[PDB]
């Protein structure tokens, strides 16, 4: 009976606490910063060969090997510097939705509507990629997956709960619960000590890999969260939802700092990515193109309209030399 | 993995002979195959090669025309037909496996080999060092001088160090001089610039006793080294 | 030859010029769309035949000005003597390959409508390319003979220098080769048409079968029927009169059958070539500009 | 009874988080940006002689 | 300008040929999406047809292959995984007629049908509505008045009329009728004919696609 009143009181208390820190807006601080100007990129290489919609793609720790995932049931390993296919992993479930690339380059994860995360080992004595481990136990479609080490992987499912799986064992080590909607995105910090998850509740929850509890819950959106990307520094992150507006949260400020939205954009944000310096925010939209925003002084710096279908995923290399953009048109283009 | 060679023995000069290399324990269809001969008390030498799926075949100009290499993926067997055999073809033929892609390690596994006795422009790999007795517990340095600059435009220099133990088949010690093969201890380092290369062994062990071969993989006319024998 | 209609010098120039403009614009648009819409993944046998038809029509148009100027010069050829044969052969090879491509396209449509399952689960690029190359090579080989054969003739005229050098027309007393090729074309064309008519009639019957159960694709079926009927009517009205007047006119000019109604047959033959060019323009319009997307792209641009 | 209890527990735990002024956060953000501005191949152009994408 | 990259290019072209072969092989297989308000209507047809999350049933009929994808176990948000089946050949929606007096069930079925029919991705996808449980419905209609489900049903309690009224109410949900086709049919546990019905419904869409590709429509 009194628990709901106490919850409302705590909500108002945290609201007032966050408001007390709202001294000045990011624009008031960045007024002294010069504009970035027009940013025009060139499609250096187009990676064609898929026979279905490309839904997910991830970059490796070498800036040359990138994994792709489409609805055709194939996982292609592309060599960025030569557009050559290195490996072609056949999938048992063509309904894939996410893909990951291990930091060392020896394992790649894949999941989707099968409620199973399949790990494939690339470094084997044979000449064929074999299944390492099949992690099962989720009651929802796998939305995103990212590796922490060679024996641990964080996976978000469409059951309001995330899970940390240990590969060599195959069981769950930490179940992160607290969401009220289907978890759609995951982004791990550079230190791999804490990761943020965006779900279908207009809220992004931060989680630690060891304890297993929610530290901060950032709100402000008005629709389902579809993309999230951690800031290179590791103390902030951007989140894009179907409301046609990206929002930057800071773990230290504990609230929003600035939003990215234009009156002409009315569609959702499917993917978001940051540059090496964090000054350029890449945003993939359903208008068959991607846009670049200034992280400090919100302004659209350029457009990467080079696809015929929705831009599924975006990826910026660790060195920030090029940007791989995938779309449902079966093409993955490398802009630079 | 397993590669068994058959068809060796005493062959008359000028006769025909078919050698069969049976493979097992891997995707034979997705691995290129090489033939590397080794005459009695002499260095290695490449003979022929087939790529994955028999898409590109290569032969050595020294024995071009007389050797016919073919593959059988359904049965996973590499056939080598030889006609007009001369007194120089007497040697032990090794059936080597390889694979080519970004980060690959070619020439990983070498077959046991088959002995065959017959009764009766290229990149020269100058291996000045022939034999050097070294005591255990000390550092060893094996030099390799090449004729042509193996440093390709892309950057990755193609040069392979192999080690052959007495009475055993050689194995891939180092590929590209900067990446160790799966199964080699962390005691062999490579350092190469232009045409000079050096293999450094920190701690010598009994298993390291053997002949070292420096083979360049810049042009398909592969030429092996002379050999560097060590002792325990 | 002596039979010379004078209205052809005043009729062909402007008609041919307008046809050239319209057809070259249409072929440029069609090539633009086919190049920037259908990648290697989206090239089927029907699309291969359609792009070959576009190229053929384009070549025919590129050749038209050479005859426009000829007819503007009172049927007197001034350009080199070899360009005359070049253009005369280009004209015929383009027209007759276009006819063959239309025929094979109608045959493919027949196969797809009658046997949808057996056609939707098969690759046709190989057969399409093979048939295209075979037809092109055959037509080029047939035209090479008349390319090397002298086709110019000095016909006198009522003037001090009336030695008009006719180009690919007005031949002298009968020439067996010309009759042979004319007869050949007439026969081949008629055979192809009998095939096209059979295909179109079978498609019309299959569409208007009126199933006992509720019709699922009423709108689709009606649009397909209208397009097929339009294409068939255009092809008929444009080509059939040509080949009716063509052979009898040939026989009359070559002196084999100097039958009455020479001037009437000649006049009926001039409007038939007019129809052939009008068709060259109409075919791509009715084929591409109204299929599924050209209307969509036009609306998008205008919207 | 457990749902609301966990809810209030999470609320108070999030309320126990430290407070920081947004001005300092923006200052740190702009400092990190200007510190790595020269190391951004996208923010600033890069010669093709060294760019790995010819 | 290559020392050993030729082998990598050969491998790449070979795996490209392999992917192309697999694509052209999987391009001649019909894809069906099974949906329903309850397992009662879905599992009956799943087991009636010939030979974890999603369930893939592959069956061949008259040299034509069909892969039916059942996503009933996926209780997550449908809006986040329904877009994957945009290129589905047809949507087989099963509804149990013997469910109006087993409370509201038919209301949820109609809601789901309207949601999947007027969706952004299924603007032109064909829908085959299988009304199962014919015997139980004919048996219970005599006892339970149909007015409980349709308060505006001013008719007789006979089957040949109540079934027609239900079919009309289900077909009146498509706000756009000229672009979509609804294949309504009644079935039971011993019909064995639904295979031919689905085959005809798929051949219709195949003929439509051929007319589109052949240069018509
Ligand atoms: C599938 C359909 C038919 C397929 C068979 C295809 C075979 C292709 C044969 C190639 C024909 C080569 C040309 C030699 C054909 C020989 O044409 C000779 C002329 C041209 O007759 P015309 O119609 O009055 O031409 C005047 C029109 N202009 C002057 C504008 C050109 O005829 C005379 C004067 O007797």
């Amino acid at each position: 009976d009194q628990l709901r009143q106490e919850a409302e009181q705590l909500k108002n208390q945290i609201r007032d606490a966050r408001k007390a820190c709202a001294d000045a807006t990011l624009s008031q601080i960045t007024n002294n910063i010069d504009p970035v100007g027009r940013i025009q990129m060139r499609t250096r290489r187009t990676l064609r060969g898929h026979l279905a919609k490309i839904y997910a793609m991830h970059w490796g720790t070498d800036s040359r090997l990138l994994v792709s995932a489409s609805q055709d049931g194939k996982l292609i390993i592309w060599d960025s510097y030569t557009t050559n296919k290195v490996h072609a992993i056949p999938l048992r479930s063509s309904w894939v939705m996410t893909c990951a690339y291990a930091p060392s380059g020896n394992y790649v994860a894949c999941g989707g509507l099968d409620n199973i995360c399949s790990i494939y080992n690339l470094k084997t004595r044979e000449g064929n990629v074999r299944v390492s481990r099949e992690l099962a136990g989720h009651t929802g479609y796998l939305s995103c997956c990212r590796f922490l080490d060679d024996n641990q992987i964080v996976t978000s499912s469409g059951d309001t709960t995330c899970a940390l799986w240990d590969i060599e064992t195959g069981q769950q080590t930490t179940t992160f619960t607290g969401h009220t909607g289907d978890v759609m995105s995951l982004s791990l910090a550079p230190d791999t000590r804490l990761f943020v998850s965006g779900a279908c509740d207009a809220s992004a929850k931060l989680w630690d890999v060891r304890e297993g509890m929610c530290r901060q819950t950032f709100t402000g959106h008005e629709s389902d969260i579809n993309a999230i990307c951690f800031f290179p520094n590791g103390n902030a992150f951007a989140t894009g939802s179907d409301d046609a507006t990206c929002r930057l949260f800071d773990l230290r400020a504990d609230q929003e700092l600035m939003t990215y939205s234009h009156d002409n954009i009315i569609c959702g944000i499917t993917s978001v990515s940051f540059s090496k310096s964090g000054r350029l925010l890449l945003a993939g939209y359903d208008d068959f193109n991607c846009n670049v925003w200034d992280a400090l002084k919100a302004d659209r710096a350029g457009v990467l309209a080079g696809h015929d279908n929705r831009v599924s995923c975006l990826g910026v290399t660790d060195d920030g030399m090029a940007v791989a953009t995938g779309s449902w048109d079966s093409f993955l283009k490398i802009w630079n | 993995v397993q590669l068994v060679e058959s068809g060796g023995g005493l062959v008359q000069p000028g006769g025909s002979r078919k050698l069969s290399c049976s493979a097992s324990g891997f995707a034979f269809s997705s691995f290129g195959m090489h033939w590397v001969r080794q005459a009695p008390e002499k260095g290695l030498e490449w003979v022929a090669y087939i790529s994955s799926g028999s898409g590109t075949i290569y032969y050595a100009d020294t024995v071009k025309g007389r050797f016919t290499i073919s593959r059988d993926d359904p049965k996973n067997t590499l056939f080598l037909q030889m006609t007009s055999l001369r007194s120089e073809d007497t040697a032990m033929y090794y059936c080597v496996r390889s694979i080519y892609y970004y980060g690959s390690s070619p020439f990983d596994f070498w077959g046991q080999g088959t002995t065959l006795t017959v009764s009766a422009a290229d990149i020269v790999m100058t291996q000045a060092t022939s034999s050097v007795p070294v005591t255990p517990g000390e550092s060893v340095s094996i030099s390799c001088r090449s004729s042509k600059s193996l440093l390709h435009s892309n950057g990755n220099t193609y040069l392979y160090w192999f080690l052959q133990r007495p009475g055993q088949s050689p194995q891939l010690l180092i590929y590209r001089m900067s990446n160790l093969a799966s199964g080699v201890p962390d005691r062999f380092s490579g350092s190469g610039s232009g045409t000079a290369f050096t293999l450094t062994i920190s701690r010598l062990e009994a298993e390291d006793v053997g002949v070292y071969y420096c083979m360049q993989h810049l042009e398909y006319p592969l030429t092996f080294g002379a050999g560097t024998k060590l002792e325990l | 030859s002596h039979m010379d209609s004078e209205f052809r010098y005043t009729l062909f120039p402007i008609v041919y010029s307008i046809i050239f403009v319209l057809g070259v614009i249409a072929n440029g648009y069609v090539l633009w769309v086919f190049a920037r819409l259908y990648p290697c993944k989206k090239f089927n046998e029907i699309k291969i035949f359609m792009v070959n038809l576009t190229m053929a029509d384009m070549l025919f148009l590129i050749t038209l000005p050479l005859w426009i100027v000829y007819y503007q010069n009172q049927g007197n050829w001034i350009l080199p003597k070899f360009l005359c044969n070049v253009a005369g052969c280009l004209f015929f090879i383009n027209t007759y390959c276009s006819v063959a491509f239309l025929g094979v396209i109608t045959y493919n449509r027949f196969q797809a409508v009658t046997r949808p399952i057996k056609t939707a689960q098969a690759n046709t690029r190989k057969r399409g390319i093979s048939l295209s190359l075979v037809i092109w090579v055959a037509i080029v080989g047939a035209a090479s003979y008349f390319l090397i054969l002298d086709s110019t003739n000095t016909v006198p005229d009522s003037a001090g220098s009336g030695n008009v050098t006719r180009c690919f027309e007005h031949y002298e007393k009968g020439s067996v080769p010309v009759l042979i090729i004319h007869i050949f074309i007439v026969f081949s064309f008629f055979l192809v048409f009998l095939i096209i008519l059979f295909c179109n009639l079978v498609i019309i019957r299959t569409l208007l079968m009126q199933p006992v159960q509720q019709q699922r694709n009423a709108e689709v079926k009606r649009r397909a029927l209208w397009m097929v009927c339009t294409v068939l009517a255009v092809f008929i009205i444009c080509f059939v009169p040509h080949h009716v007047v063509q052979l009898p006119w040939t026989l009359a000019e070559l002196g084999f059958q100097d039958s009455k109604f020479h001037q009437a047959i000649n006049d009926a033959h001039q409007v038939t070539l007019c129809l052939l060019s009008t068709n060259c323009v109409l075919d791509p319009v009715i084929y591409c500009f109204l299929t599924k997307k050209f209307r969509k792209h036009l609306t998008e641009k205008f919207y | 009874i457990a749902q609301a209890r966990k809810l209030v527990e999470q609320l108070k735990m999030e309320a126990n988080i430290d407070r920081i002024k947004v001005s300092k956060a923006a200052a740190d953000l702009m400092a990190y940006c200007e510190a790595h501005a020269k190391e951004d191949p996208l923010l600033t152009p890069v010669p093709a002689s060294e760019n790995p994408f010819r | 300008l290559s020392a050993e990259d030729k082998a990598a290019v050969e491998r790449s072209k070979m795996i490209d040929r392999n992917l192309r072969e697999d694509g052209e092989k999987a391009a001649r297989e019909v894809k069906l999406l099974l949906l329903g308000a309850g397992e009662s209507g879905k599992s009956t047809i799943v087991k009636q047809m010939k030979i974890t999350g999603i369930v893939e049933t592959h069956f061949t009929f008259k040299d034509l292959h069909f892969k039916m994808f059942d996503v009933g176990a996926q209780r997550s948000e449908r809006k986040k995984w329904i877009h994957c089946f945009e290129g589905v050949t047809a949507i087989i929606f099963c509804v149990a007629l013997s469910d109006y007096d087993l409370v509201n069930r038919m209301h949820e079925s109609m809601k789901l049908f309207d949601s999947i029919c007027n969706n952004k991705w299924f603007t032109d996808t064909s829908i085959i509505l299988f009304l199962n449980k014919k015997d139980l419905f004919e048996e219970k209609i005599k006892k339970s008045p149909l007015t409980i489900c349709y308060p505006e049903y001013a008719g007789s309690n006979t089957y040949e009329e109540a079934a027609a009224y239900i079919q009309c109410q289900f077909e009146d949900l498509n706000k756009r009728k000229d672009t979509k086709e609804i294949y309504t049919h009644f079935t039971c546990s011993t019909d064995t004919k639904n295979v031919q019905f689905v085959f005809d419904a798929v051949t219709d869409v195949i003929i439509k696609n051929n007319l589109k590709d052949c240069g018509l429509f």
